[PDB]
């Protein structure tokens, strides 16, 4: 997945 | 045995005590550990999904789950809070006994293929449920086998796992690297960042492949592993079907291997329209991809709107056809099609  | 906690739920803003026992592991893995527990009050089975943590990534299941309402996705009854290295998560959830791998497994085990019937109804169910996440713009992006949920006596179908799932608006990025590697579609391979649900409707037709088949489609050892396998089959992408999956992706010459025709691809037995349906679904550009309800609306599925459909064992077919208005958006014109005259009004 996507960080942040 | 008995626990007691208290929590939301979907509906309202009610926490309240909720006790179960008979707890049991079902399972560890990416999506943390599911236990089996029956509810103290009613007798229901349920399972139990426990996660976490904030991580550097921006999870999302929660928030997903508490707005959908679907047959044939899994419901968050309750969710809660709790003890267990930090905080723990629990997703309290609908119980099904069965997963399309397990029983798509023990058919394999016995030499015997899936029978076509059951083939029509999970793929119709899969479809029917990601028509109606696709019509809130969110995207499952991890679409299996083994997060196909399914009752064998009913057939009915029910996704879950939802712990990939993610809202798409078009000009927010989303990462490549997403989506078991056997059912990823290309444009992850290429690193695309702006992909749409499309992704979504690759897996799918992964998934009928495989239950075609036996066994998985394109099974890489690697995500550049796994675009030599689809390669195999689709044969070599060619501008524009590179820059239709990544449009700032650049230089791919590759040998030029041609397409394998799809009537090969699959056992002589296999009828024509699962094989045309599949050529609709593994297609490169995202674009010529069938939307669900476009797949739903295919002839492959025509023996599920027949009036004199039965399932193997006798009993009626799950609903097929409790359209709601919301899961017609992408093109409400199709109901004609989708809902037979017999289950009209
Ligand atoms: C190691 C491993 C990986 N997968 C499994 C496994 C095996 N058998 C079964 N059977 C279905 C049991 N019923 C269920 C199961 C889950 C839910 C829900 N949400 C509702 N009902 N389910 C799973 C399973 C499938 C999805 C997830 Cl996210 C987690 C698990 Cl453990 N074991």
């Amino acid at each position: 997945v996507s960080r942040r | 045995v008995t626990t007691v906690v208290a929590t939301p739920g979907q509906g309202p803003d009610r926490p309240q005590e909720v006790s179960y026992t008979d707890t049991k592991v079902i399972g560890n893995g990416s999506f943390g550990v599911v236990y089996q527990a029956k509810l103290c009050d009613s007798g229901e089975l349920v399972a139990i999904k426990k996660v976490l943590q904030d991580k550097r990534f921006k999870n999302r299941e929660l928030q997903i789950m508490r707005k959908l309402d679907h047959c044939n996705i899994v419901r968050l009854r309750y969710f809660f809070y709790s003890s267990g290295d930090e905080v723990y998560l629990n997703l309290v959830l609908d119980y099904v006994p069965e997963t399309v791998y397990r029983v798509a497994r023990h058919y394999s085990r016995a030499k015997q293929t899936l029978p076509v019937i059951y083939v029509k109804l999970y793929m119709y169910q899969l479809f029917r449920s990601l028509a109606y996440i696709h019509s809130f713009g969110i995207c499952h992006r991890d679409i299996k086998p083994q997060n196909l949920l399914l009752d064998p006596d009913t057939a009915v179908l029910k996704l879950c796992d939802f712990g990939s799932a993610k809202q798409l608006v078009r000009g927010e990025p989303n990462v490549s690297y997403i989506c078991s590697r056997y059912y990823r579609a290309p444009e992850l391979i290429f690193g695309a960042t702006d992909y749409t649900s499309s992704i979504d409707v690759w897996s799918a037709g992964c998934v009928l492949a495989e239950l075609l088949l036996g066994q998985p489609i394109f099974p890489g050892d690697s995500g550049v592993d796994q675009l030599v396998e689809i390669i195999k089959v689709l044969g070599t992408p060619t501008r524009e079907q590179i820059r239709e999956m990544n449009p700032n992706y650049t230089e791919f010459k590759f040998p030029q291997i041609k397409a394998h025709p799809w009537t090969k691809v699959f056992r002589p037995r296999t009828p024509p329209e699962a094989i045309a349906l599949c050529s609709r679904l593994l297609e490169y550009t995202p674009t010529a991809r069938l939307t669900p309800l476009e797949a739903c609306a295919h002839s492959f599925f025509d023996e599920l709107r027949d009036p004199n459909v039965k399932l193997p064992n006798g009993r009626d077919t799950p609903a097929l056809f409790n359209f709601t208005t919301q899961e017609l958006s992408s093109n409400p014109p199709l109901a004609t099609i989708l809902i037979p005259p017999h289950a009209r009004i």
